[PDB]
C-alpha cells in the first residue's frame, strides 16, 4: 500500500533531456517532504533535490539550475526534469519521502540514468589462453570495447559453471565498457575438453562464441 | 559545511557477533542524523532516526548511540541478513555531503592467499592495435591486496583498471582482475612484463611475468 | 520618553519563533544609533530605510519582532526567502521597511545534553502570509487518513524542538533575533528620532 515507483530513466547524449517520475501511494505527495537521491554505479548515496509541502524548492549545486523538481498533486506523482545532462550525471535515482528529523522512510526501487556520447557497440572477445606451465588452470574471455550495459558470459552453453568468475565491467576512458570471465580448471583437461566462452551482447544483437586454446 | 565521515569503509565480522560502525560530522550536529541498510541493487531502508530513535518495523538488535560529532550504529548479534552497506545522514541539513560514503559488512572468514596468473595480449588483439595485459588474483581473503605493474622493471602507473567481484556466496573469498593497457607501438618496445602482488596471505610479494615474444 | 528597546533586545528568556513575540513600540524617543553603532550584532540589515539616518526619521509605528532561531537560518528572515522558517514559523513581505537585527545565544539559549524549550514549526501544508503567526498544535496529517489527533504513521506533531547544545557547530547554534518593522501612514507620528 505505502510504495514509490519510478520510471523515465534511460540512455541520453550529454545535453539530452529526461524526466522522471515517482508515482507514490499510502501517503500525499502535496502534503510532504519529497527528495531526489541518486547513486552513481559504485559510489554512495548523493542528495539532488527536494520540495516542500508550500512548494519551496532546493537543490544541490551539481545540479543547480539544470534540474526541476515539481509534482502532479491529482496524480500524486512526483517529478525530476533533467536538463543539459552531463556524464557525471549517471546513476540510479531514487524518490523518497522525507521526514525531516524522522529520515526518509519511504523509498522507491530506483530508475537507471545513462548519459553518455558513445556509439552503441557490440563487444570484441579475446582469448585469456590457459599458461603453458595443484593442477589447476586458469583461462579466460576478455569482452572488451562494447556499449552499452550489459554483457552477459557463459562457458561452454551452461555446461561450466563450477569456477567461473566474471568480473564486473569498467568504463574506459574512451567511454566503453570491458570486462573479464574467468574460469580455472584442471590443467589435465586442457588438451582434451574444449572451452568456449558464450558472449551475448542484446542492445547491438551480437553472440559470440569465442574458443580458448593453449596457445602454440 | 559539515561533512560526515564513515569508518571504517570495509568490516568483516560474522554470524552472532557484536558490530559497532562510527560515523562523525565535522561539526557537532546534535541528535541530527540517521542510519540507512543498503542491499545490492535495492533501495535504502531507514534504520534509525534521531541518532538513536529506532524505525517502526526494524529488529531491535539496531541501535544508534552518540550526539554532537560521533556517532555509532551497533548490531547486537549479526544475522545473515545483516550483511550490507550502511549509510549516515545528517537531518535537517543538505550540503554536499548530506550521506556519509558507506561502511559495507562483509563476511569474514580465513586468510587465503590470491593463486597470481598473468595473461599476454592475444595475437587477435595486437592486429587490431592495442595490447591489453591482464593480471588475475583468485578466491583470496581479505580484500585488501594491490597489484603493482612492471614493464622492464619500471612501475606503470596511471594506465591499469581493476575490478572485484562480490563475495562468493560459499567460500567467501574475493577474484581480482587487473587490466595494463598499451598501443601496440609502445608494447612492442618492452620485453618483461610482469605483474606484482601483495597480500597478507603472502610472506613476500609474488610475481607472474612473461617476455614479450616468447611462449 | 525613551523607546523601550531594552525591555526588547535584552530580554531574560525569548519566545519560540513558531509562537514569535511582537511588541508596539509607541509614543516615545528611539535612539537607534545605539543599537547600529555597537559591536554587538552579527546581523543588522535595513530595508527600505538605512541605517544610519533612522535617528532623523519619524514613524507611525514601530513594531518589534523577537525570537530564537538557528544560526544558518537567520538568512531566512529577510524579503524574498524560503525554507522552514520563511514559509512556515516567520514571513517577512517583499515591501519589508524596517530592519533585522540578531546576534549569537549559544552561552545563554544551549545546555548540556540539550535546551529543548525553544521550538519551531516542522509540518505545514501551505507557507504563511507575511507577520502571520500560527500557533496551531493539530497533528498534522500526511496522508489520506483522518489523524483523530493521535499521533502515528502519516500523523506527526507540527512542531519540534531545536535541541540546541553548545558543541553544535555556528549553523546548529541559537541565534537570537529583532526584527524593527517601521510603517508610515497617514496618521500622527507616535515613534520620533532624538
Ligand atoms: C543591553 O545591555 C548591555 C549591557 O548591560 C548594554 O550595553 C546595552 O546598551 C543594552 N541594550 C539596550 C538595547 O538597552
Amino acid at each position: 500500500e505505502v510504495q514509490l515507483v519510478e520510471s523515465g530513466g534511460g540512455l541520453v547524449q550529454p545535453g539530452g533531456s529526461l524526466r522522471l517520475s515517482c508515482a507514490a501511494s499510502g501517503f500525499t505527495v502535496r502534503s510532504n517532504y519529497m527528495s531526489w537521491v541518486r547513486q552513481a554505479p559504485g559510489k554512495g548515496l548523493e542528495w539532488v533535490s527536494l520540495i516542500y509541502s508550500g512548494g519551496s524548492t532546493y537543490y544541490a549545486d551539481s545540479v543547480k539550475g539544470r534540474f526541476i523538481i515539481s509534482r502532479d498533486n491529482s496524480k500524486n506523482t512526483l517529478y525530476l526534469q533533467m536538463n543539459s545532462l552531463r556524464a557525471e550525471d549517471t546513476a540510479v535515482y531514487y524518490c523518497a519521502r522525507d521526514l525531516a528529523v524522522y529520515g526518509m522512510d519511504v523509498w522507491g526501487q530506483g530508475t537507471t540514468v545513462t548519459v553518455s556520447s558513445a556509439s552503441t557497440k557490440g563487444p570484441s572477445v579475446f582469448p585469456l589462453a590457459p599458461s603453458s606451465k595443484g593442477g589447476t588452470a586458469a583461462l579466460g574471455c576478455l569482452v572488451k570495447d562494447y556499449f552499452p550495459e550489459p554483457v552477459t558470459v557463459s562457458w561452454n552453453s551452461g555446461a561450466l559453471t563450477s569456477g567461473v568468475h566474471t568480473f564486473p565491467a569498467v568504463l574506459q576512458s574512451s567511454g566503453l565498457y570491458s570486462l573479464s570471465s574467468v574460469v580455472t580448471v584442471p590443467s589435465s583437461s586442457l588438451g582434451t575438453q574444449t572451452y568456449i566462452c558464450n558472449v551475448n551482447h542484446k542492445p547491438s544483437n551480437t553472440k559470440v562464441d569465442k574458443r580458448v586454446e593453449p596457445k602454440s | 559545511d559539515i561533512q560526515l565521515t564513515q569508518s571504517p569503509s570495509f568490516l568483516s565480522a560474522s554470524v552472532g557477533d557484536r558490530v559497532t560502525i562510527t560515523c562523525r560530522a565535522s561539526q557537532g550536529i546534535s541528535s541530527y542524523l540517521a542510519w540507512y541498510q543498503q542491499k545490492p541493487g535495492k533501495a535504502p531502508k531507514l534504520l534509525i532516526y534521531g541518532a538513536s530513535t529506532l524505525q517502526s518495523g526494524v529488529p531491535s538488535r539496531f541501535s544508534g548511540s552518540g550526539s554532537g560529532t560521533e556517532f555509532k550504529l551497533t548490531i547486537s548479534s549479526l544475522q545473515p541478513e545483516d550483511f550490507a552497506t550502511y549509510y549516515c545522514q545528517q537531518l535537517n541539513n543538505y550540503p554536499p555531503v548530506t550521506f556519509g560514503q558507506g561502511t559495507r559488512l562483509e563476511i569474514k572468514r580465513t586468510v587465503a592467499a590470491p593463486s597470481v596468473f598473468i595473461f599476454p595480449p592475444s595475437d587477435e588483439q595486437l592486429k587490431s592495435g592495442t595490447a591489453s595485459v591482464v593480471c588475475l588474483l583468485n578466491n583470496f581473503y581479505p580484500r585488501e591486496a594491490k597489484v603493482q605493474w612492471k614493464v622492464d622493471n619500471a612501475l606503470q602507473s596511471g594506465n591499469s583498471q581493476e575490478s572485484v567481484t562480490e563475495q562468493d556466496s560459499k567460500d567467501s573469498t574475493y577474484s581480482l582482475s587487473s587490466t595494463l593497457t598499451l598501443s601496440k607501438a609502445d608494447y612492442e618496445k618492452h620485453k618483461v612484463y610482469a605483474c606484482e602482488v601483495t597480500h597478507q596471505g603472502l610472506s613476500s610479494p609474488v610475481t607472474k611475468s612473461f617476455n614479450r615474444g616468447e611462449c | 520618553n525613551l523607546c523601550p528597546f531594552g525591555e526588547v533586545f535584552n530580554a531574560t528568556r525569548f519566545a519560540s519563533v513558531y509562537a514569535w513575540n511582537r511588541k508596539r513600540i509607541s509614543n516615545c524617543v528611539a535612539d537607534y544609533s545605539v543599537l547600529y553603532n555597537s559591536a554587538s550584532f552579527s546581523t543588522f540589515k535595513c530595508y527600505g530605510v538605512s541605517p544610519t539616518k533612522l535617528n532623523d526619521l519619524c514613524f507611525t509605528n514601530v513594531y518589534a519582532d523577537s525570537f530564537v532561531i538557528r544560526g544558518d537560518e537567520v538568512r531566512q528572515i529577510a524579503p524574498g526567502q524560503t525554507g522552514k522558517i520563511a514559509d512556515y514559523n516567520y514571513k517577512l513581505p517583499d515591501d519589508f521597511t524596517g530592519c533585522v537585527i540578531a546576534w549569537n545565544s549559544n552561552n545563554l539559549d544551549s545546555k548540556v545534553g540539550g535546551n529543548y524549550n525553544y521550538l519551531y514549526r516542522l509540518f505545514r501544508k501551505s507557507n504563511l502570509k507575511p507577520f502571520e503567526r500560527d500557533i496551531s498544535t493539530e497533528i498534522y496529517q500526511a496522508g489520506s487518513t483522518p489523524c483523530n489527533g493521535v499521533e502515528g504513521f502519516n500523523c506527526y506533531f507540527p512542531l519540534q524542538s531545536y535541541g540546541f547544545q553548545p558543541t553544535n557547530g555556528v549553523g546548529y547554534q541559537p541565534y537570537r533575533v529583532v526584527v524593527l518593522s517601521f510603517e508610515l501612514l497617514h496618521a500622527p507620528a507616535t515613534v520620533c528620532g532624538p
